[PDB]
DNA sequence: TATATATATA
DNA sequence: TATATATATA
């Protein structure tokens, strides 16, 4: 549900 | 000849987003609330499905959906990849608040 | 151990 | 500038980097050409490429005598076999080598 | 998947 | 020679 990288 | 892919795109469009170490990920534009802090220039805040994460991409790495479906629309064993293949489909507005 | 091309 | 020429023939034993299309300059070495043997084709070498141990024959437009150029071409690569082949070069080049 | 590292093209 | 693509290797 978060950033990604 | 050959048709270039968009430069801009609108908050609801779905795609296919390409972050390096990754397959072609289907995706969609969310909106930009205004009374936010601003992104960077040309950058789209970005929904993946399948694993619902989020990334600020620019159209370089943005292709639009249905065009390149047949491309990069293959299963694929990457956690959540199926599951997103599913939801470009079945669910694209899941947490979609543009509209 | 074979020939190359 | 005056340049020397690469050599327009080889004796068997010389050591050379090889180049064929789609590979790096490749430590090798001139094998023997046995009498009694169907003849070569005109100007060129049978060749014993180090490292893989594969052979084949080429003409001295891709011979590049192994001193003069082991500072270019003999860099460390990646295709399988390469390194190796420097190893054998320097250390082992007269590996399976029936000429003397 | 990405990086090296070849070749072909302009 | 500088660029863009295809193949080999990690």
């Amino acid at each position: 549900g978060g950033v990604k990288k | 000849m050959a048709r270039p892919r968009p430069r801009e795109y609108k908050a609801g469009d779905l795609v296919f987003a390409k972050m390096k170490g990754y397959p072609h990920w289907p995706a969609r534009i969310d909106e930009l609330p205004e009374g936010a802090v601003k992104p960077p220039a040309n950058k789209y805040p970005i929904f993946f499905f399948g694993t619902h994460e989020t990334a600020f991409l620019g159209p370089k790495d943005l292709f639009p959906y249905k065009e390149y479906k047949d491309k990069f629309g293959k299963s694929n064993k990457r956690k959540g990849f199926n599951e997103g293949l599913w939801e470009i489909e079945n669910n694209p507005g899941v947490k979609f608040t543009g509209y």
